[PDB]
């Protein structure tokens, strides 16, 4: 069960969850009530398995594509802010939280994956992914790779794959042909040794935090371990395939409410009074930046820094991720094809076709 | 790319319509589509706009309560449901479309559609010559056209010699007299030395009423 | 709701001028102020996004800029192509309000109409009414004067106008004059006239006709 009179909250790991932890420390020394923050992992997998009988955190963040399948599932309280505290927002940020006409969450930040170069091995940076194998040729000669980025969770291959352009995959629609190029561009990136089909999430951001690559494709809150690296680095426009932009599928970072805790009106008071502030976000975003935040006031703010203007640069030239329930299927049908396919266990043809059946 | 306006036109006051917006060339599911109308000789107003993503919708004050938003994302259209109309809501009609992301603006915007509430009916022009005077320059330059007299509702579109004869032409802005009809004029100015050997002929076209015309311009006999 | 307001709301300048369109919000918008160019007859074309990002393939002439919360749209040098309506308008609140435009016109050196006059046709008054007509064409600026004289009598109140347009390539306006009156009434008399006065006229000019000569 659920403690009484104190806030548990669930955040990704490579998310700001210090800087969360110091809202949770400025709300327990004026309200005397006490903030854990967790951040397990496959958070976004336990938590509607432990809030289906009850349990698991208050206030759960993640981005706005998961928050539909709990709702549907009766897992998110309904917030209620009053009209004056959604006009402190982009009116557009709420539509992303909204779920049969509800608004089930508060909306935090829209990130956007970029291509993140090292300026002192690549001052001008590729501007097409075809000529990305003959930069790599280069660059081996000298003992440094082009790219490396986390090839295990779709999200980051998904601008590729969806740049150029029944055959849905769970009830996304997806270009056949499109995909069919941008995976098999993928797969011979791989084949021809120009990227490693093992390669995640910390093997890439250390390569490229120790000058070892010269590119990686990563989000906002990327930037501050860059910093701590001394890289010298650069937030750019993703590369165009087939003469097209590269196409993100873009998440809005949003903090629920379990429909089960008993800290509803606690809950609504963290989120509304500390951390939607100038303050509050302030505090999560020198922890981890969190791209382009909701909050007019301080967006408005952040929005001079160039690296922010590159995130909404590729934000435009992506799609904001549907919130549908077949979400979570809809990850895991694209993740299964495109490792298979990578790892040339199945062809191209093979795997997405297996994504679009059932 | 393309917003395409349907369904506007003449309606009684108390009356109702339904406009179309029929969209293509970008992600209608993700868009907001708005309707920003202009009534003649002022300003833009947006009136009502609507979430595809979300099926949110909103409205201005001045038309809560008579005018419904709604939008088919199977067919990428989007409607104005509008009830209870009144001469406050002549206007040319707009459609226009932002993206998913706050910062954007109205990118994407319809040719627009012209709604009329008045209760008076609808009424072909009669089109009658503006003869080249027999006084015209000789060596110089003669006016000639056509005055388009006494039709409702907006709009008359003219033209001359089939769109072949464009330089040198003025269509001016109809005037609406106090009988509540329309009038306007078209004019061209050719050499005087052509009044004798070339044709000037005015087409007009009444799209409401039915109405094309075709009327040759000439000088006038004795 | 946001009320934005646009200074000012008219002005003239020549090709190859700078001009600078002012919007002020009601209350603090958040730089979600885009501007639009409207033709008249046509659609808006948007120009600028988030007060400053200029939409792709507008011509680099057009910029915005913010200071607080006033908003700047500048046309660095203007081209004779530019008159228009502009509008700002602001989306961090809904209801989306626009400012209530800007005109611009493109000011050129002093041009004298030419002035024609036409009776009405003989398939007018076989109607009941005769309709008389005076153009001014090709003028600059828009101020021009008609009086319609009927037997050298002046005419009040039974005349009605209109102008097209700035001309794209020189500028100039064009002013249609309609005197309507009964057959017959326009029976009763002789001597039909439009008096045009304007800046180009050195004196005001006179075109007539004397009723049912030729
Ligand atoms: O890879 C599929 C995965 O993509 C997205 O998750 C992103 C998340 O949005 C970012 O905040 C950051 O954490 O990286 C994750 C990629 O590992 C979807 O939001 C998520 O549901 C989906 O499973």
């Amino acid at each position: 069960k659920i403690e009484e009179g104190k806030l548990v909250i669930w955040i990704n790991g490579d998310k700001g969850y210090n800087g969360l932890a110091e809202v949770g420390k400025k709300f327990e020394k004026d309200t005397g009530i006490k903030v854990t923050v967790e951040h397990p992992d496959k958070l976004e997998e336990k938590f509607p398995q432990v809030a289906a009988t009850g349990d698991g955190p208050d206030i759960i963040f993640w981005a706005h594509d998961r928050f539909g399948g709990y709702a549907q599932s009766g897992l998110l309280a309904e917030i209620t802010p009053d009209k004056a505290f959604q006009d402190k927002l982009y009116p557009f940020t709420w539509d992303a939280v909204r779920y049969n006409g509800k608004l089930i969450a508060y909306p935090i930040a829209v990130e956007a994956l970029s291509l993140i170069y090292n300026k002192d091995l690549l001052p001008n940076p590729p501007k097409t992914w075809e000529e990305i194998p003959a930069l790599d040729k280069e660059l081996k000669a000298k003992g440094k790779s082009a790219l490396m980025f986390n090839l295990q969770e779709p999200y980051f291959t998904w601008p590729l794959i969806a740049a150029d352009g029944k055959y849905d995959i769970k009830d996304v629609g997806v270009d056949n042909a499109g995909a069919k190029a941008g995976l098999t561009f993928l797969v011979d990136l791989i084949k021809n040794k120009h990227m490693n089909a093992d390669t995640d999430y910390s093997i890439a951001e250390a390569a490229f935090n120790k000058g070892e690559t010269a590119m990686t494709i990563n989000g906002p809150w990327a930037w501050s371990n860059i910093d701590t690296s001394k890289v010298n680095y650069g937030v750019t426009v993703l590369p165009t395939f087939k003469g097209q932009p590269s196409k993100p599928f873009v998440g809005v970072l949003s903090a629920g409410i379990n429909a089960a805790s008993p800290n509803k009106e606690l809950a609504k008071e963290f989120l509304e009074n500390y951390l939607l502030t100038d303050e509050g976000l302030e505090a999560v975003n020198k922890d981890k930046p969190l791209g382009a935040v909701a909050l007019k006031s301080y967006e408005e703010e952040l929005a001079k820094d160039p690296r922010i203007a590159a995130t909404m640069e590729n934000a435009q030239k992506g799609e904001i991720m549907p919130n549908i329930p077949q979400m979570s299927a809809f990850w895991y049908a694209v993740r299964t094809a495109v490792i298979n396919a990578a790892s040339g266990r199945q062809t191209v043809d093979e795997a997405l076709k297996d994504a679009q059946t059932n | 790319v393309q917003l395409v306006e349907s369904g506007g036109g003449l309606v009684q006051p108390g009356g109702s319509l339904r406009l179309s917006c029929a969209a293509s060339g970008f992600n209608f599911s993700s868009s907001y589509i708005h309707w920003v109308r202009q009534a003649p000789g002022k300003g833009l107003e947006w009136v009502a706009y609507i979430s595809s993503y979300s099926g949110y919708t909103s409205y201005a004050d001045s038309v809560k309560g008579r005018f419904t938003i709604s939008a088919d994302t199977s067919k990428n259209t989007a409607y104005l449901q509008m009830n209870s109309l009144r001469a406050e809501d002549t206007a040319v009609y707009y459609c226009a479309r932002t993206p998913w992301w706050y910062w954007s603006g109205l990118d994407y915007w319809g040719q627009g559609t012209l709604v009329t509430v008045s209760s008076a009916s609808t009424k072909g022009p009669s089109v009658f010559p503006l003869a080249p005077s027999s006084k015209s320059t000789s060596g110089g330059t003669a006016a000639l056209g056509c005055l388009v007299k006494d039709y409702f509702p907006e709009p008359v579109t003219v033209s001359w010699n089939s769109g072949a004869l464009t330089s040198g032409v003025h269509t001016f802005p109809a005037v609406l007299q106090s009988s509540g009809l329309y009038s306007l004029s078209s004019v061209v100015t050719v050499p005087s030395s052509s009044l004798g050997t070339q044709t000037y002929i005015c087409n007009v076209n009444h799209k409401p009423s039915n109405t094309k015309v075709d009327k040759k311009v000439e000088p006038k006999s004795c | 709701d946001i009320q934005m307001t646009q200074s000012p709301s008219s002005l003239s300048a020549s090709v190859g001028d700078r001009v600078t369109i002012t919007c002020r919000a009601s209350q603090s918008v958040s730089s979600a102020v885009a501007w639009y160019q409207q033709k008249p007859g046509k659609a808006p074309k948007l120009l600028i996004y988030s007060a400053s990002s200029l939409y792709s393939g507008v011509p680099s002439r057009f910029s915005g800029s913010r200071s607080g919360t006033d908003f700047t749209l500048t046309i660095s040098s203007l081209q004779p192509e530019d008159f228009a309506t502009y509008y700002c308008q602001q989306s961090s609140y809904i209801p989306v309000t626009f400012g209530q435009g800007t005109k611009v016109e493109i000011k050129r050196t002093v041009a004298a109409p030419s002035v024609f006059i036409f009776p009405p046709s003989d398939s007018q008054l076989k109607s009941g009414t005769a309709s008389v007509v005076c153009l001014l064409n090709n003028f600059y600026p828009r101020e021009a004067k008609v009086q319609w004289k009927v037997d050298n009598a002046l005419q009040s109140g039974n005349s009605q106008e209109s102008v097209t347009e700035q001309d794209s390539k020189d500028s100039t306006y064009s002013l249609s004059s309609t005197l309507t009156l009964s057959k017959a009434d326009y029976e009763k008399h002789k001597v039909y006239a439009c008096e045009v006065t304007h800046q180009g006229l050195s004196s005001p000019v006179t075109k007539s006709f004397n009723r049912g000569e030729c």
